[PDB]
């Protein structure tokens, strides 16, 4: 029905928006980790 | 609905995604082991020089 496909709309678009926070989370966990690295450079020098 | 489980395809899709943003960032975890490997590497270097002297 239209109303069902209005809706499907409006999850989709959701669906995209979680993907992209979670794409983020990915960069930030990448982020972390060269900080991390970075953290114990200094503990191994 | 049929269009609602689609949305929730979408929505699954999403969080196969959200699952593989996961994937990414343990894709990322290789380089962070080469990172970690590189500040293993700067000590090892400064260790040589530490062995050289």
């Amino acid at each position: 029905d239209e109303l069902n496909k209005m809706q499907a709309f409006i999850r989709k678009e959701a669906e995209e928006k979680a993907k992209e926070i979670q794409l983020k989370a990915d960069q930030e966990y990448e982020i972390e980790k060269t900080n991390i690295v970075r953290n114990e450079t200094n503990n191994i020098d | 609905n049929g269009i609602a489980t689609l949305l929730q395809a979408e929505k699954e899709a999403h969080e196969i995604v959200s699952k593989a943003r996961k994937y990414r960032q343990d894709k990322l975890k290789q380089a962070k082991t080469d990172a970690a490997k590189e500040i293993d590497s700067y000590k090892i270097q400064k260790d040589k020089e530490l062995k050289e002297f």
